């Protein structure tokens, strides 16, 4: 219809302005350059996420970061990739547009909490690990490349289902709140150090580290620089041939690895010890430094592990999705209108 | 050696931790 009643108040040091239909408001933490806020949607009768963006439209690299976001996430209609239920601003008009919030269906935790603080049967990967990697061939189907898949951009509720959010750049960062630290984990060797020579195949990398630590609980490369990290990897999957170690390392990493005597692959069989063999084979599929071996999400979903739920039938694909626009160098009024076209444009899903 | 949080043998929930 026309325009909702409105109300303010103030969270994290700040007014949220939205509309009535959105009660109950309750901060669960920061989220991508915002912050989170959980309510009840009177609408829907459904629980909700409210991500408000924290000055949107303050420099060009921002506007920009704002248009991406809204741009993806409203292309994003898929069970296992958060998506939008509703976007919105109190401005009445372009002149008066500063603020962007954005609304999901709510979800309990992150795999992160999970990790740290309950145990994870062999079921439980299972399926955790199977939205993963469906959802991961509805992103890769659009032709685009996650890049920072791990266990705190991984959102969960309480019967175990599974949605993907925050893309991240093809961009090295240690700047605040990015998550720089805990990416470096799960990243593929083809880009701990630079964004040159890589395809969608590092996503599937990231998946291995993901069901590793799902499977044992821990983190499985927890490296403290670039060096340490290589090594703990190659300690596992033994030291490559010439052409590819220089690849996946730097000029000083590729002589300290030389430095050390030859490391042999170990099998997977007995570093996980327990673990359910056909959660071993698939991990031996995912973790490879050779990313054309690597195992691609498409044909992962129709592995043995996950006999109990594949369907290739409600596996879908996606309308590929159209990222020309990076490629533009304009104003920070100049991205913010296009943020606001795409506000007004936006149509929500079917009340079911 | 990383031994499995819950040993493989022969409707899923998880705990929200609040
Ligand atoms: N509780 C909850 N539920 C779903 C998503 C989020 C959320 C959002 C977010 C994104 C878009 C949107 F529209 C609404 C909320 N962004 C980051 N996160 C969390 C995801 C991982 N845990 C901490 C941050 N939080």
């Amino acid at each position: 219809q026309e325009r909702p009643t409105f109300y303010r108040q103030e969270l994290n040091k700040t007014i949220w302005e939205v509309p009535e239909r959105y009660q109950n408001l309750s901060p669960v933490g920061s989220g991508a350059y915002g912050s989170v806020c959980a309510a009840f949607d009177t609408k829907t009768g459904h629980r909700v996420a409210v991500k408000k963006l924290s000055r949107p439209f303050q420099s060009i690299i921002h506007a920009k970061r704002t248009y991406r976001e809204l741009r993806l996430l409203k292309h994003m209609k898929h069970e296992n990739v958060i998506g939008l239920l509703d976007v919105f601003t109190p401005a009445r008009s372009l002149e008066e547009f500063n603020d962007v919030y954005l609304v999901t269906h709510l979800m309990g935790a992150d795999l992160n909490n999970i990790v740290k603080c309950q145990k994870l049967t062999d079921d439980h990967v299972q399926f955790l690990i199977y939205q993963i990697l469906r959802g991961l061939k509805y992103i890769h189907s659009a032709d685009i490349i996650h890049r920072d898949l791990k266990p705190s951009n991984l959102a969960v509720n309480e019967d175990c289902e599974l949605k993907i959010l925050d893309f991240g750049l093809a961009r090295h960062t240690d700047d605040e709140m990015t998550g720089y630290v805990a990416t470096r984990w799960y990243r593929a060797p083809e880009i701990m150090l630079n964004w040159m020579h890589y395809n969608q195949t590092v996503d599937i990398w990231s998946v291995g580290c993901i069901m590793a630590e799902l499977l044992t609980g821990r983190t499985l490369f927890p490296g403290t620089d670039h060096i340490d990290q290589l090594k703990l990897i190659l300690r596992l999957v033994g030291t490559p041939g010439a052409e590819l170690l220089k690849k996946i390392s730097s000029e000083s990493a590729r002589n300290y690895i030389q430095s050390l005597a030859q490391m042999p692959k170990m099998n997977f069989a007995n570093v996980f010890i327990g673990a359910n063999p056909l959660a071993v084979d698939l991990l031996e599929k995912m973790l490879v430094l050779d990313s054309d071996k690597r195992i691609t999400a498409a044909q992962a979903l129709a592995h043995a592990y996950f006999a109990q739920y594949h369907d290739p039938d409600d596996e879908p694909v996606a309308d590929p999705y159209d990222q020309s626009f990076e490629s533009r160098d304009l104003l920070i009024d100049e991205w913010k209108s296009l943020t606001y076209d795409e506000v007004i444009s936006f149509v929500p899903p079917p009340l079911d | 050696v990383y031994p499995v949080s819950v040993p493989y043998s022969s409707t899923l929930s998880l705990v929200m931790p609040s």
